[PDB]
């Protein structure tokens, strides 16, 4: 297991990509995943030690580019949309 | 003068327990806007 | 403020308004 | 082992109605705070 | 499980005593629920 990055997973047949982080999540123990309000898997528990994880996507929108205009200059700033740099 | 003031002094009141007590015109917006989104979500699968 | 009342995944975003609310 | 036994009282069925009992969860699945 | 006890004819027939207990049987129909979760994860309630 190895967290805080993005990977592909698959735990006992659960299959995705994103990045796994330690949870506060307390499934009860017949429980293997967790969903969402929108059904889409975010929660995990590790088939070999029984800790759960979290799951986040990788995937963050728009490059943006801020221009003085072209008549006054050539050197640019560029924004990321959603990122931690 | 002073009998304005104190009618417009309790009319503030009043305002401050309504609201403490709706905001509809807002609340739906926000809700029409969320029901499209997990619309959007729930066509994918 | 208080009376009024995360689908990352899918390629959905929400942008910030240009003026915060300290703003308005 | 089988036998037969002598069975000296059996009677027409008596009844009663599943007061909300009878629920089990229908998934391996955590949920939480939330309507499914 | 059977009370064969000692006061009993012994026999395989009759030589047992049927103890006290009792049961309920009901049958599951193809249905919708609305279960409700908590924040601990476990169904607090339902609608049939």
């Amino acid at each position: 297991l190895v967290k805080n990055k993005c990977v592909n997973f698959n735990f006992n047949g659960l299959t995705g990509t994103g990045v796994l982080t330690e949870s506060n999540k307390k499934f009860l123990p017949f429980q293997q995943f967790g969903r969402d309000i929108a059904d889409t898997t975010d929660a995990v528990r590790d088939p070999q030690t029984l800790e759960i994880l979290d799951i986040t996507p990788c995937s963050f929108g728009g490059v943006s580019v801020i221009t003085p205009g072209t008549n006054t200059s050539n050197q640019v700033a560029v924004l990321y949309q959603d990122v931690n740099c | 003068q002073k009998l304005i003031a104190n009618q417009f002094n309790s009319a503030i009141g009043k305002i401050q327990d309504s609201l403490s007590s709706a905001l509809g015109k807002l609340q739906d917006v926000v809700n029409q806007n969320a029901q499209a989104l997990n619309t959007l979500v729930k066509q994918l699968s | 403020f208080n009376k009024v009342t995360a689908q990352k995944f899918n390629g959905l975003t929400v942008l910030p308004p240009l003026l915060t609310d300290e703003m308005i | 082992q089988c036998v037969n036994l002598t069975t000296r009282t059996q009677l027409p069925p008596a009844y009663t109605n599943s007061f909300t009992r009878g629920v089990y969860y229908p998934d391996k699945v955590f949920r939480s705070s939330v309507l499914h | 499980a059977l009370h064969r006890s000692y006061l009993t004819p012994g026999d395989s027939s009759s030589g047992w005593t049927a103890g006290a207990a009792a049961y309920y049987v009901g049958y599951l129909q193809p249905r919708t629920f609305l279960l409700k979760y908590n924040e601990n994860g476990t169904i607090t309630d339902a609608v049939d």
